[PDB]
């Protein structure tokens, strides 16, 4: 029923390696607010958004830790989710709907997500000549928000 | 440098086979008849949609020199569902390793191409066909749950192989671990009790194999080329394997324990990408119980007196002592781009001098690339630098490919019973497996007595010899003066006293009509002996 | 008769045991005519490289209007061997690599010379943007192979007599050796002649890689320059190839990958300053040796010859050939040559 949207994240080499070249501890996902704002103008229309990640064969033992950019001086804690030991690239949904509600309205040059531990778009896992390729389905912010005209 | 050159036993196989990629003999111990292997991977069999899947010829050493082929897998394609191939056995090359121990064959194909049962992709895994009497086993070290290159996809088991002594079966596949190497000992009681042909994975209870090493370790094609030998002295043969593309692209040897897979020593190569370790081969050279081991670089260049880098080939020969340490001494080529060091094999004690000799065969030596094959004897301190024989193969090349004469020998096996260790050599170019055999060492003291010099000349010599030889020998000698030569017809026995005489510088001639046994073998003279005193 | 080493040709007779030196003048000119050809790797490991490449062609141009007076290039591509376990030999990735990320990539190719040297710059920038991507299984990528392709068919390639020929090849990691083609199963070596039937390296399933001293003999007697311009860690595996292979150095690229013009112009002023000779002897009973003279005053004989040199600056090689056909004597990258003459008797 509500209208979806997908916003892309940057390159990996554009911005996202940048001054964080090699983030081996934790993947870094970036973004920038205008493609936000260019997907729906109105924080308050932003019904629900949703994080997509594709899942990769662990299959041992997975515990993500979340931190969030507050005024990229230092870390903000939401949640923290695991992923079933299943060799299959199952999707991940996570909720972080009051950050790109805050984020939406809130001038910034580059904004982003740790995910530390205490994937499609990044390294697959097979070292040598087939690690750096990206593919489709590349980490994106995915959208709910209701048209302006129908609210 | 006892081979015979002018009547050596020649083998024949299909045309455009590659028959004599491998070549081992087969010495049965129930049976009084040795016969031999040779290797054909590209020969057409009649397996049902099999083309160039590869046999195993089994030859015959006897007068009427026919061969056939052994059989192993006479089937097509397994299935694993309708109308899907379990097994793409085409091009499998099937035979490229062969090694035979006293009644047990094992054919190894390192192109198997065992589709996975739920990737179900055509990587090359590499399996064996071990056989022991009319009972036949299918040996699939690499092929287990591990799928993709990441544990054992690429795993291409077989390619080297080799026979403990204690009963034991040595496997090393290169690609295991994107191209690092694995190493799986197995005993062949486990594999010959279990043979379940329903199950694939065949996992066994005494399987030990080294385990993936770290990132950087990539690209190391470990169990390159294996051999088994005592080092540390504890009864079972460690296990040498050739890493040439380790320590970034420098040339290594890595020793492991037959126990537990402990590294006891470790080798590294001096020149970069200089091929260190392509064939490595473990025996003695200097008889004091200890097996050496020796290492050839085929693409080694060296510097001359100008400064051009030339590629002769180096081999390189390690002197094991008590203590543990490694006396290495380098071998330089003698051809330019002869690939010196490609092929090494062990010949055993070839003229039973007590020090056993080793044979270092450059494929594409000579005039039109026809191959060279150098006959290295045994000192106390390491081996002769000069060769002691040279071969040259007498078959030009039919294509472009060329023939490579001496690309793969096997020696250290008796088969006419005279005490000598054979050597037969393979060149798949022209399709043909040659054998040369030992001719009879004679080694002769000559003795020459003149009282007083200022008159009186007496000759006296004996003969000793090793093996089964003719009870009587024929020498021609001569005399010189300053008649003033006379010749005579002598017979000594073996090991008989100062055969004297008197007449009224000398020169010595075995007769070679007389001394030739049935086969056809002439027997040689010692080539370290003088034939001329005073 | 010949213009950058005085002596045409020297006829010297000798009786054996007697040494007969003679002398050998080396005058290196300015402004030589470039010929600059582009092996360039099109792996996957090189999605950004081919992007970094694409900008070189219009603006090198201005870079080289002042060192040479005349600029041609051409372009190649390599991938690896069509074979296994190089490549996947599954049916829905024998064409197509890159079928598991869903993405279209070119099929891996052995060796395809895309363009010739030409003077047109504009055919370059229209041939960097036609070809596409590709990409493999295994680590290593064989670039030697494509080397001796790109050196041997002269007449495919286009190179001329009068020009510095120069084949710059880049790569990242290592390239694939002469014997790991054992794997699999081409099991004897390259001929090193000319088999490329229309712009394709057909001949890439039946012959193994060639050798690293026969690569470097052909490229000798080719008179070709390479330049390894590298960017990952195999910077220094590639320096250390440098004495292996003569008349042959390797420059560094930054991670950002923008200095490639600069690599070019700094390889370019250093093989211009490396002046370095060897004999190809085949006459039997004579020996070579050869004494370097530099203009700075440091006598260095050798191979070595002498650096940091340029125009207008006469280098002398003494050269005593004694006893115990004719051999030729050249400067590695020089087009003339200096054979010399001898009376056998
Ligand atoms: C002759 O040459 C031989 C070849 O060079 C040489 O053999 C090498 O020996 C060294 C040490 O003797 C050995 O290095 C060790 O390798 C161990 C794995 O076999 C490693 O164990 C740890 O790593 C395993 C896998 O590594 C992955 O996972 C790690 C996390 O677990 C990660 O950190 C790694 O980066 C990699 O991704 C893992 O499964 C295992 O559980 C261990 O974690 C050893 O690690 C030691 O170091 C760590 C610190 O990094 C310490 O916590 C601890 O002390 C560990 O023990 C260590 O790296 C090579 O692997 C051998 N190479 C080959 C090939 O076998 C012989 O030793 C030489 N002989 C002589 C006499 O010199
Ligand atoms: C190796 O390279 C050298 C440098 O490029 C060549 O040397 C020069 O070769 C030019 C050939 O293109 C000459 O130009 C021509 O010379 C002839 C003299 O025979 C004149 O009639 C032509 O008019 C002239 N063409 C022009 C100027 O456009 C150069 O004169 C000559 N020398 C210099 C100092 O540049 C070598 O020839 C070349 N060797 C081989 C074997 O190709
Ligand atoms: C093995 O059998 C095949 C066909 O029965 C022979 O022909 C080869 O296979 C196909 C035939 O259509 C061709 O594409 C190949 O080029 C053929 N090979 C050659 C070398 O011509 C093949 O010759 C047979 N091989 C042997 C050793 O007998
Ligand atoms: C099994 O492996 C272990 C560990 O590699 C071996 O224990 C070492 O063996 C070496 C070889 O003699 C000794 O020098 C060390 O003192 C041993 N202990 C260590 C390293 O802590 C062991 O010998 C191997 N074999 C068996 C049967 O256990
Ligand atoms: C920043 O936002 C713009 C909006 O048009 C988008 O095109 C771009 O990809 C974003 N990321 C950058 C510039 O790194
Ligand atoms: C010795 O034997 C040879 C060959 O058997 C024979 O030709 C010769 O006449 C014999 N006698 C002498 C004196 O050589
Ligand atoms: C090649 O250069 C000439 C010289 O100006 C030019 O006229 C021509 O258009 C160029 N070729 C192309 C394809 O642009
Ligand atoms: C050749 O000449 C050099 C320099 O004059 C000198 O080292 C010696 O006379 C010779 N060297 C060799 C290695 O023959
Ligand atoms: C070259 O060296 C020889 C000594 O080997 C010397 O006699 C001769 O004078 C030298 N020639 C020149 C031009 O210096
Ligand atoms: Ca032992
Ligand atoms: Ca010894
Ligand atoms: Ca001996
Ligand atoms: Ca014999
Ligand atoms: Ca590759
Ligand atoms: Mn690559």
């Amino acid at each position: 029923a509500k209208e979806v949207t997908r916003v892309l994240m940057v390159e990996t080499h554009n911005e996202i390696y940048d001054k964080f070249k090699q983030s081996t501890h934790s993947i870094y996902m970036f973004f920038n607010t205008s493609e936000l704002r260019e997907a729906v103008p109105e924080p308050v229309l932003l019904s629900r958004a949703e994080l997509r990640l594709l899942r990769l064969k662990l299959k041992v033992e997975q515990h993500v830790e979340l931190y969030q950019k507050y005024s990229n001086n230092s870390w903000r804690y939401l949640s923290n989710r695991l992923l079933a030991p299943s060799d299959s690239p199952e999707w991940l949904s996570f909720d972080v709907t009051g950050v790109v509600r805050q984020w939406l309205s809130r001038g910034g040059e580059i904004e982003g997500f740790r995910l530390s531990a205490h994937i499609n778009g990044f390294t697959t896992g097979r070292r040598g000549d087939l690690a750096t390729i990206h593919g489709m389905n590349r980490p994106f912010l995915l959208l709910m928000a209701t048209p302006l005209e129908r609210a | 440098f006892n081979l015979d050159v002018d009547s050596p036993a020649e083998y024949s196989g299909p045309e455009g086979s590659y028959f004599g990629f491998a070549v081992d003999f087969f010495v049965p111990s129930a049976s009084s008849r040795m016969f031999l292997l040779v290797g054909a991977p590209k020969a057409n069999t009649t397996q049902p949609g099999i083309v160039e899947g590869g046999q195993v010829l089994k030859c015959d050493w006897s007068s009427t020199r026919r061969c056939q082929p052994i059989e192993f897998d006479a089937t097509g394609n397994r299935d694993y569902a309708k109308d899907d191939p379990l097994e793409f056995k085409s091009h499998q090359w099937f035979g490229a390793s062969v090694r035979s121990k006293q009644d047990k064959i094992l054919a190894c194909a390192p192109l198997y191409h065992w589709r996975t049962e739920m990737k179900q992709e055509r990587e090359p895994v590499g399996t064996c066909f071990l056989q022991d009497g009319t009972k036949t086993v299918e040996y699939a070290p690499c092929r287990s749950q591990d799928i993709d290159a990441d544990g054992q996809g690429f795993c291409q088991g077989g390619f080297s192989i080799d026979f403990t002594k204690a009963d034991r079966v040595l496997l090393g596949g290169p690609g295991s671990f994107y191209w690092q190497g694995q190493l799986i000992s197995d005993q062949v009681a486990e594999i010959v009790s279990k043979y379940d042909p329903n199950v694939y994975s065949i996992k066994y209870n005494n399987q030990l194999a080294t385990r993936t090493a770290q990132a950087i370790f990539d690209d190391s094609y470990l169990g390159y080329s294996v051999a088994v030998g005592d080092f540390n002295g504890d009864g079972i043969d460690d296990f040498v394997s050739g890493v040439p593309r380790a320590a970034r692209t420098l040339g290594m040897v890595y020793i492991y324990d037959g126990k537990n897979m402990s590294s006891l020593y470790n080798f590294t190569g001096e020149q970069m990408a200089a091929y260190f370790g392509f064939s490595v081969a473990a025996t003695d050279i200097n008889g004091d119980d200890y097996a050496d081991v020796f290492i050839g670089a085929p693409l080694f260049m060296d510097r001359g007196s100008d400064g051009k880098l030339q590629e002769v080939g180096q081999v390189s020969v390690s002197l094991q002592r008590a203590s543990g340490d490694f006396q290495t001494t380098k071998l330089n080529g003698f051809e330019v781009f002869a690939r010196f060091g490609s092929a090494i094999a062990p010949l055993g004690d070839l003229d039973q001098d007590g020090f056993n000799d080793i044979a270092i065969a450059a494929p594409y030596g000579g005039e039109d690339k026809k191959g060279i094959v150098y006959i290295f004897n045994g000192r106390s301190t390491g081996l002769n630098a000069v060769p002691s024989q040279i071969l040259e193969g007498q078959w030009a090349a039919r294509s472009g490919c060329p023939p490579s004469f001496g690309y793969s020998m096997k020696g250290a096996t008796d088969i006419d019973k005279n005490g000598y260790p054979d050597l037969i050599v393979g060149a798949f170019g022209v399709d043909r497996a040659i054998l040369y055999r030992a001719r009879p060492v004679i080694t002769v003291n000559a003795g020459l007595e003149v009282y007083p010099s200022i008159f009186n000349v007496r000759f006296c010599l004996k003969a000793d010899g090793k093996g089964v030889l003719p009870r009587k020998l024929n020498f021609q000698v001569e005399l010189l003066l300053d008649s003033p030569s006379h010749s005579k017809n002598m017979t000594i026995s073996r090991g008989g006293l100062m055969q004297c005489e008197e007449l009224i510088f000398m020169e010595y001639r075995l007769d070679y009509r007389t001394a030739a046994d049935t086969t056809g073998l002439q027997p040689i003279l010692n080539q370290f002996t003088p034939a001329n005193i005073s | 008769i010949n213009t950058q080493v005085t002596p045409g040709e020297v006829s010297i007779q000798l009786r054996p045991g007697a040494e007969a030196n003679f002398m050998l003048k080396v005058h290196p000119l300015k402004k030589y005519p470039v010929d600059l050809y582009y092996l360039v790797d099109v792996s996957a490991s090189m999605h950004n490289n081919i992007e970094k490449l694409n900008s070189v062609g219009n603006d090198l141009s201005r870079k080289m209007a002042f060192f040479s007076r005349d600029f041609r290039l051409g372009f190649g591509s390599y991938v690896d061997k069509t074979v296994s376990p190089y490549i996947s030999i599954h049916p829905e990735r024998i064409h197509n690599q890159c079928s598991d990320y869903n993405l279209d990539c070119m099929p891996p190719h052995g060796y395809i010379h895309v363009l010739s040297l030409t003077e047109n710059i504009t055919e370059f920038e229209k041939a960097v943007h036609r070809q596409k991507i590709s990409g493999n299984i295994d680590t290593p990528e064989g670039g030697f192979d494509a080397m001796l392709q790109a050196a041997v068919c002269e007449s495919h390639i286009g190179w001329r007599k009068e020009a510095k020929r120069l084949l710059l090849v880049m790569t990242d990691q290592t390239s694939h050796l002469a014997l790991d083609s054992k794997l699999a199963g081409i099991v004897c070596p390259n001929d090193g002649n000319c088999h490329l039937k229309n712009n394709v390296y057909v001949k890439s399933t039946t012959m193994e890689h060639p050798s690293l001293g026969q690569l470097s003999e052909k490229l000798i007697d080719n008179n070709i320059n390479v330049i390894f311009a590298v960017q990952g860690k195999q910077f220094h595996w590639y320096k250390d190839l440098l004495p292996l292979l003569p008349g042959t150095i390797a420059g560094e690229i930054e991670s950002k990958a923008a200095n490639l013009n600069n690599l070019v112009v700094e390889a370019y002023q250093k093989l211009i300053s490396e002046v370095k000779v060897q004999v190809e002897n085949q006459v039997q009973g004579i020996y070579f040796n050869i004494t370097a003279i530099c203009p700075d005053g440091s006598r260095k004989p050798g191979m070595e010859g002498c650096r940091n040199v340029t125009s207008n600056d006469e280098v002398l090689f003494n050269v005593t050939v004694t006893m115990k056909n004719y051999a030729i004597i050249k400067p590695i990258g020089f087009n003339e040559t200096a054979k010399i003459h001898i009376h056998r008797n």
